């Protein structure tokens, strides 16, 4: 409806204006996407439980030695909407846990052993990747509008009460909190960000559950329909609350209240997409933090190290965080993707590398769903006859694609797009 | 025990082969953690063994023993191990430090898949360190000294996908290899003179020796230049500035390798180096120059990890000075205290880095209120390095004032001065990372989890007990108190640290401070442009002539071998025309055959 | 016994024609393994402290030519034979997957020639087996190889043919100037004549063996014939022929002219030092890997000349150990570089990168490459350090300046091997050019066996030396 403008990335904008598909829409491109969602949703289903366990039960533990062993009832914790007593009821299936995740907790990759022995012999769910994300949303300040609330006079008082109620047994810690009151007060903030991230993955795990079932039935036929299901699920849950609710012995301390008006879109979805998909503090085995070699940026706005910019061939090597997720997202693979990988480069040997490239593909459509939801929320739909209402959408898409071209620190020589559009990138 | 202490370097050498079971191409399932766990187990068991062996040799004489590596015609390669007190004590020091750094790595190296490659190389240092402190043969004190060079190459180059590591690991291997190679020339020319290399036959030899002055001058200069490069001393010091790629071997390399790899070889060579009073003055010169340079350069740094490695160079130059005054006891004592303090310092800096991603001193700010431990640990590691006679590093740097004042006074004038600049560096490293206004990069700094601040606090206790651990057992270091000099080091250090605190916690000066002379600020900041020096003097030469030689080989030699062939081709291609195809010409040649042989 | 070592490969070569393919490969493996095992058994029964010949065989063959079939094995000769047979077994195991009937034939003929030339106490018989080695290696360079086979191959041929000439020119001469019949060595062949002629004969033997060893200015066939040769060809050629040349030089030019060698030592030490420095500085500049490794071979062979320039009992044990070490290390490096060139499809130093990361990028041949490159340079725990240090400790009592220059050459060797390892193993993978094929299990077996033997002989080095201890004494102390 509009003329072609100038961009080197213009071939993508014409696809965003007309429907969607930040990446091409071939069937082989969507099989891997839905399989990667199914593979990424089960470790996510453990992540959102363990992060809540950290934010409520391990509030500020000096020695949280275990810290990855949620209580028996946090696997029975009702996912707020998957079952009968749901809240918005997506993913029809049971709302307590996943049989596949419970099986992996039970038997692991070796056999039916006690959970502690499943931890020492690694055989685990690599929970350290979910904590790294939670610590990456903080330190970027990207929590949303509660970070400004997470400062003083309502939080410092509630955090003080909670801390004084938590350490009441040992006077060593109590005395320490008296000397340095801001030592455990910044560890309280960390538990709050853990709770926020764990509340974000209580929405995406059912979404990624249900999208695989929709693909199984046959309701999903093209990437456009997948991202549209994602956008609909995004708008459906954009109003759910965010809170902390630290639980101590026979007591609950309202740390950030539900009555403050923090919602899921502006405090856990948008500040997350920019933190983990875009910023994701730089890799340790790819860039030099050397302060003289001006390689890592000085402002946090130019951190181009997220999944959208990541380099997935060195996966499984030293100094690269995302490997922790790809080993975590490897044994929960559907069969039609294991068969798709086994007939390819290096077979079932380098399966982590291609498994990560497919994850990059999937996260591209997730962020495209975020882009479409963003424009449908703050701008005009595609079926708009007015020309200025269509130029607004074009300006928004050009701005959001300019984030992929800014040549500050090779930010344009990263950015795996125009590389994901290639069918020979896998 | 104490009769099987020589098995300590094998425990870790058993962890350096087992940890590779978990490298990402062997397990491919459930990998990355029990390798580090079992390496920690091995290190703990080798530390218990060493502690017991030290207790058992409290009041006993050194019980040497030895095996035979090979006995070819002329030489008899003897591998002797000494079980003296300072050997098992150094074994405790090495194994406890490796335990601290490995418990640290358990916390730091999460979100990292290479633990096979990391902990196997960390086990090959703990084994190499033990084999270096046990074995007291100048020959086998070089074997492991080179194996550790190779290990440093693979350890710095841990994450090789970073283009500044494959350049730092290159320099760290070449610079440290050249020194270890002139040390080979030195150990090679000490056999015809002493008939052995056992650190005891050498001692007896140096006792009664009357050989040429310049000969021992040269061989001791080589024996110097070995540890000179191994200990990151001028001019072989750029490798340490670039060996700050890969945190916490840096907590162990700058702290347990650099301290007892070349300094250990340099101290046990005191009898030999005493033979020439020119190697000693050169030793003083190198030590003092590198001390002054390291302190002045550390003051002018912006990277917190490189504002402590130059201090490592300086405090190893201090050991060079001490061993230059024929004082090996002071060096053996100071290594312990300095190593403890620098371990605390590096662990605190690593803890700050892990959660405050930047390393720029210009981007880190107010952390004291929200991060106490990591700050007090840095402060105690600071006080246990220069001054505060309470803390233990004072004692060994007190005798080196008395000794440098008794003889050769100007050297003391450095040791005193080295105590204020090195105090102004740490000062500005504390007042920049823990004091001042808080900045974007560190706006939300949570304190680190249990495995990164346990070793740090457990190693912060050792430093506080060191002074009192030298009271229960009368290990007097500086005999004559003479408080006139004990009140000099403290004044110098406190003055340096105080001016540092005033310049940065004073808000009475622009914070990106500029020097009245701008040209020297960006000269200390780029370590006197040492790379531009290397690429000019050695590399530029070794490269140039290289590009000549190959070209020569490709042009003059090869061509000279081909010309013959080519000529023999031409001589055949332009002599077939002698068969002209005309029978009358053939009869002419037959007739020219005759009447010529008839003439001859 | 030695007759078996010489005939079994010859029988296999004559049997490669008229044989069905499946049987072709199986029987080649069988013959090579049998010869190898027989070599090990001979090595065990080699009971030492003998100071004389062992396993001798004497048959009169060609009376009007001397040329008695007179074998015999010593401490200098037997380790070289075991090395040749091991390398032959490996080369047959990783043979070419093309025209693989004229390959096993020629490889077995080459091994026969090498084993014969080593264990031959007859001058003209040695030359027979030498010029027998001449041609099949030409055929190996020519059929299998690279773009520039022909030129390369031709070069080798001629620089070897000329070699033969000189050797022959110095046998016939020194076989007649002593009016001796029966050219067989350790015999009526007794020099005992005037100088100014011993000099000419010694120079002829130097130029005839230093051109194959190879020495400093006579080396200009080595870079061209190592690089344009397939990996089994390169392994076999390097090990076999280099050791044949070095053995020839040591044995003949030291057992026949000990009065002229003591006078030419002063020049040969400087020539060897220049050779080490030259090989290192010429390798530093090369931007192809096989060229770096070839100049490595040159530099490591110059150590043998520096060792022989000093008549020390130690500096000859060191020379034999350096020959064995260079054989093993060059075999390992050529095998690894051949694997790399096959899987990656390129051999330059500016497109290779990141071959060390686990999944997508070849990491156990890169680890072995770093372990072989550090063994080549002087790094303890491996064989190269033991050999080089024996040479150094033996050569310092004599001329001390060439030994120091040799140490500098070792440093430069470390330099260029670090260059190669940095631009080959470290760095990052290009993410358009990756997708290397997998490396199958019985294709990195030879490298993984060579590596085990290298790491063993460097920490327990007695098993490198206990064979040539009394023989070196018999060589120099006479
Ligand atoms: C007399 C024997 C002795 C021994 C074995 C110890 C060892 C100990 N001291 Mg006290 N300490 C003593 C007295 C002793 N100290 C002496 C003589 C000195 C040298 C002057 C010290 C120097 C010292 C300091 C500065 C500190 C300790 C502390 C401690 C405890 C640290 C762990 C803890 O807090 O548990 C319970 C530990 C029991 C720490 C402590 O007590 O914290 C409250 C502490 O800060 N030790
Ligand atoms: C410097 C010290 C050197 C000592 C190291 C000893 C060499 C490794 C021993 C290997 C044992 C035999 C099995 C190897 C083959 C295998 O199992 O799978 C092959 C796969 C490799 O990926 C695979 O690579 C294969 C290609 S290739 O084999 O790597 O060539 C292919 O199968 C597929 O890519 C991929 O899965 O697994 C590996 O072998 C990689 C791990 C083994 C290499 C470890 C090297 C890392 C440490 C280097 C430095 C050591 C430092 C510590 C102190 C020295
Ligand atoms: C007997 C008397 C005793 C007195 C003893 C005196 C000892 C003084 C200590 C030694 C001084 C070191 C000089 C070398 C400095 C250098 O080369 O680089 C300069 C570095 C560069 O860092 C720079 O830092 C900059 C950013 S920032 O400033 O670090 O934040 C960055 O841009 C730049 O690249 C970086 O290099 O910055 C400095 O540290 C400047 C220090 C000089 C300030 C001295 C002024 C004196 C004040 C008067 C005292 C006040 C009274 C208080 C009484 C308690
Ligand atoms: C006396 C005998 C014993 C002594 C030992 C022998 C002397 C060794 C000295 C080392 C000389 C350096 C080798 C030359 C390297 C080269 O060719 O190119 C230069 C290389 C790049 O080569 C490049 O390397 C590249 C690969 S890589 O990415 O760089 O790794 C490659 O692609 C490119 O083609 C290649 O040119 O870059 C370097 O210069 C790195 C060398 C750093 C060495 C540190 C110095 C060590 C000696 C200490 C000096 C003290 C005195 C200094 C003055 C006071
Ligand atoms: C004194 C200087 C020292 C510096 C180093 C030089 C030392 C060299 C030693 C000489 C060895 C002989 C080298 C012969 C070169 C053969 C290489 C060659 O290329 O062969 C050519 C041809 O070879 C021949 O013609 C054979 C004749 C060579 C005969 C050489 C004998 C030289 C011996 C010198 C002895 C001199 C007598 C002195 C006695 C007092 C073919 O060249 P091309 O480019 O065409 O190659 C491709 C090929 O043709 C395609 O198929
Ligand atoms: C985690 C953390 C925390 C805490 C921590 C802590 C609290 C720690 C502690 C620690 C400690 C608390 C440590 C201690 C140590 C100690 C030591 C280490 C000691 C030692 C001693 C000794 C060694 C001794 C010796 C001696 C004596 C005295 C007796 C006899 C012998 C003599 C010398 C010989 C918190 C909560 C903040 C949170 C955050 C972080
Ligand atoms: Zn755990």
């Amino acid at each position: 409806k509009l003329p072609p403008l100038d961009h080197p990335l213009a071939d993508i904008i014409y696809r965003l204006e007309a429907g969607g598909a930040l990446i091409p829409d071939t069937p082989v491109n969507l099989m891997k996407i839905i399989g990667m969602y199914k593979a990424y949703s089960i470790p996510m289903d453990f992540y959102w439980r363990d992060l809540l366990y950290l934010g409520e039960r391990v509030f500020i533990n000096p020695f949280p030695f275990f810290k990855y062993f949620p209580t028996k009832e946090y696997f029975e914790l009702p996912n707020h909407y998957a079952g009968d007593t749901a809240d918005l009821r997506i993913w029809r299936g049971p709302a307590h846990a996943h049989p596949e995740l419970m099986e992996f907790i039970e038997k692991g990759e070796t056999g039916k052993m006690p959970r502690l022995l499943h931890h020492l012999w690694h055989d685990r769910i690599n929970m350290e990747f979910s904590e790294d994300l939670a610590r990456a949303m903080m330190w970027h300040r990207m929590g949303g509008q509660l970070d400004i609330y997470l400062d003083s006079e309502e939080y410092k008082a509630a955090a003080d009460k909670a801390i004084r109620a938590y350490f009441k047994r040992n006077p060593l810690m109590l005395g320490l909190y008296k000397l340095f009151p801001d030592l455990f007060l910044e560890q309280a903030r960390q538990a709050t960000y853990m709770n926020v991230l764990g509340l974000f993955w209580e929405v995406m795990a059912p979404v990624f559950f249900e999208i695989s079932d929709r693909y199984d039935e046959g309701s999903i036929t093209s990437v456009k329909d997948a991202m549209n299901f994602l956008v609909n699920g995004i708008f459906a849950i954009a109003g759910r609350p965010i809170y902390h609710h630290v639980y101590i012995d026979d007591e609950v301390h309202v740390l950030v209240p539900k009555e403050k008006g923090f919602m899921w879109l502006y405090e856990a979805a948008f500040p997350y997409v920019e933190a983990v998909f875009y910023r994701t503090s730089p890799f340790r085995g790819t860039k030099s933090y050397n302060a003289q070699a001006n390689q890592v940026p000085t402002d946090q706005v130019d951190f181009h190290y997220g999944i959208l910019f990541a380099d997935k061939f060195p996966v499984g090597t030293a100094g690269i965080p995302p490997t922790l997720l790809h080993q975590d997202m490897y044994h929960f693979l559907p069969q039609y993707l294991k068969d798709y990988f086994h007939q390819h480069c290096r077979g079932e040997d380098d399966i982590l590398v291609q498994l990560g490239i497919a994850f990059q593909h999937a996260m591209y459509t997730v962020t495209s769903a975020v882009l479409q939801a963003t424009r449908a929320a703050f701008y005009y739909p595609l079926d708009d006859p007015n020309p200025e209402h269509l130029m607004a959408n074009r300006r928004f898409f050009v701005a959001q694609m300019d984030r992929f071209l800014r040549p500050q620190y090779g930010i344009a020589e990263a950015c795996k797009i125009r590389n994901v559009q290639d069918p020979n990138y896998l | 025990f104490a009769d099987t202490v020589w098995l300590i370097p094998f425990y870790s050498l058993a962890g350096m082969v087992l940890s590779l079971i978990w490298s990402p191409g062997i397990t491919r399932k459930t990998g990355p953690r029990p390798a580090g766990y079992l390496n920690i187990l091995l290190t703990f068991f080798s530390f218990v063994h060493a502690l017991l062996a030290t207790v058992a040799i409290a009041n006993q004489p050194p019980q040497y023993l030895h095996w035979t590596w090979l006995d070819v015609a002329g030489l008899h390669l003897d591998i002797p191990v000494e079980i003296s007190i300072l050997t098992t004590t150094a074994l405790m020091l090495i194994t406890a430090l490796n335990l601290m750094a490995q418990v640290f790595a358990v916390g730091y190296m999460e979100m990292d898949w290479g633990w096979a490659r990391f902990f196997a190389l960390l086990a090959l240092f703990e084994g190499g360190m033990g084999a270096l402190v046990l074995l007291d043969s100048l020959f086998f004190n070089y074997v492991v000294l080179e194996i550790l060079t190779l290990a440093t190459y693979l350890l710095i180059g841990l994450w090789f996908n970073q283009p500044l590591v494959v350049t730092g690991a290159r320099d760290a291997f070449l610079t440290k290899r050249v020194g270890d190679l002139v040390l080979l020339m030195g150990v090679l020319a000490i056999y015809p003179l002493a008939g052995s290399w056992n650190y005891d036959d050498l001692a007896a030899w140096a006792a009664t020796a009357q050989v040429n002055s310049t000969l021992i001058t040269l061989i001791c200069l080589a024996l110097i230049a070995g540890p000179m490069g191994k200990c990151a001393q001028f001019p072989l010091h750029l490798w340490l500035d670039e060996a700050m790629e890969g945190p916490i071997p840096a907590s162990i390399l700058r702290n347990a390798v650099v301290v007892a790899t070349g300094a250990w070889v340099l101290v046990k060579l005191t009898p030999v180096l005493s033979l020439s009073p020119v190697a000693l003055t050169a030793l003083l010169v190198i030590g003092s120059v590198t001390a002054l340079g390291g302190t002045l350069i550390a003051i002018a740094q912006v990277d917190i990890k490189r504002a402590l490695s130059y201090l490592v160079s300086a405090y190893m130059g201090w050991v060079f000075i001490a061993v230059g005054l024929k004082e090996p006891g002071l060096a053996f004592v100071f290594i312990l205290t300095y190593s403890l303090a620098m371990a605390v310092l590096m662990m605190s800096i690593g803890s700050i880095i892990w959660n405050s991603v930047t390393q720029d001193l210009r981007l880190l700010g107010g952390l004291w209120s929200r991060r106490p431990i990591s700050g007090i640990s840095f402060l105690v590691g600071s006080a246990g390095l220069l001054a505060v006679p309470p803390l233990a590093s004072f004692f060994p740097q007190a005798e080196l004032l008395d000794t440098a004042f008794a003889q050769l006074p100007w050297v003391g004038g450095v040791l005193l001065l080295m105590n204020t600049f090195a105090a102004f560096s740490l000062g500005r490293t504390f007042c920049l990372v823990w004091g001042g206004e808080v900045k974007p990069m560190t706006a939300r700094s949570p304190e680190v989890f249990w495995p990164m601040i346990l070793p740090m606090t457990v190693d912060l206790g050792l430093v506080l007990h060191l002074p009192i651990l030298m009271a229960r057992f009368d290990w007097v270091i500086w005999t004559q108190p003479s408080l006139a000099t004990a009140a000099a080091l403290t004044i110098t250090a406190l003055l340096g640290w105080g001016v540092a605190a005033w310049v940065y916690l004073g808000k009475a000066i622009p914070k990106p401070v500029q020097f009245p002379l701008p040209s020297v600020q960006n000269l200390l900041a780029y370590d006197f442009y040492t790379p531009k020096l290397y690429r000019a003097t050695v590399v530029g030469v070794v490269d140039m002539i290289s590009r000549i030689t190959a070209w020569f080989d490709r042009t003059f030699v090869d061509g000279t071998g081909n010309a013959f062939g080519v000529v023999t081709l031409l001589g055949g291609d332009r002599l077939k025309y002698s068969t002209t195809g005309q029978s009358q010409a053939y009869i002419l040649t037959i007739l020219m055959g005759i009447a010529i042989l008839v003439i001859a | 016994m030695l007759t078996l070592l010489i005939v079994l490969p010859v029988i296999g070569a004559l049997l490669m024609p008229l044989l069905p393919e499946r049987v072709l490969r199986s029987v080649a493996l069988v013959i090579a393994g049998l010869t190898f095992a027989l070599s090990l058994w001979m090595l065990t029964q080699f009971d030492v402290h003998q100071s004389a010949l062992q396993f001798t065989e004497f048959v009169p063959w060609l009376l009007p030519l001397g040329l008695n079939y007179s074998l015999g094995v010593d401490g200098l000769s037997l380790p070289l034979i075991v090395l040749g047979t091991f390398l032959t077994l490996g080369v047959v195991f990783t043979g070419e997957k093309t025209g693989q009937r004229l390959f096993y034939a020629l490889v077995l003929l080459a091994n026969a020639g090498i084993t014969g030339a080593l264990a031959a106490q007859n001058l003209l018989l040695f030359f027979l087996f030498y010029e027998l080695e001449l041609v099949p290696f030409y055929l190996l360079i020519l059929i299998w190889g690279g773009q520039r086979r022909e030129q390369a191959a031709v070069k080798f041929l001629i620089y070897t043919a000329v070699s033969g000439i000189l050797v022959l020119a110095a046998f016939l001469a020194m076989g007649w100037l002593t009016h001796a019949p029966s050219f067989d060595s350790a015999d009526i062949q007794i020099a005992g004549l005037a100088p100014t002629t011993q000099g000419i004969l010694l120079l002829l033997l130097i130029l005839g063996f230093g051109i194959k060893m190879p020495l400093v200015p006579l080396h200009s066939w080595l870079p061209d014939a190592y690089v344009e040769a397939s990996t089994p060809t390169a392994i076999l050629l390097g090990g076999a022929l280099a050791k044949l040349g070095a053995y020839g030089l040591v044995r003949f030019a030291l057992g026949y002219f000990p009065e002229a060698w003591a006078q030419f030592s002063g020049l040969l030490a400087i020539v060897a030092a220049v050779g080490i420095a030259y090989g290192a500085l010429a390798a530093i500049a090369q931007k192809d890997i096989k060229r770096m490794v070839a100049y490595s071979s040159i530099g490591h062979m110059s150590y043998v000349l520096l060792a022989a320039a000093a008549h020390t009992h130690l500096s000859m044990v060191g020379a034999i150990a350096q020959m064995i070490s260079h054989g093993l290390i060059l075999a390992l490096l050529f095998y690894l570089v051949g694997v790399i060139e096959t899987k990656v499809g390129t051999r330059e130093l500016n497109v290779l990168n990141g071959l060390l990361n686990p999944l997508r990028g070849l990491p156990t041949t890169s680890a072995l490459l770093i372990l072989g490159g550090m063994a080549s340079a002087g790094i303890p725990g491996l064989v190269g350090f033991v050999a080089e240090f024996l040479i150094f400790q033996g050569s310092y009592g004599m001329f001390p300046l060439p030994t120091l220059v040799a140490v500098v050459g070792t440093g430069l060797t470390a330099v260029y091997f670090v260059i190669m390892i940095n631009r080959t193993c470290f760095g990052r993978l290009d993410n358009r050019t990756a997708y290397y094929p997998r490396v199958v299990w019985s294709e990195k077996m030879p490298a993984l066996v060579l590596t085990l033997l290298i790491v063993f002989l460097g920490v327990q080095p007695t098993w490198l030396v206990r064979w040539s201890e009394t023989t070196s004494a018999q060589i120099v102390a006479a």
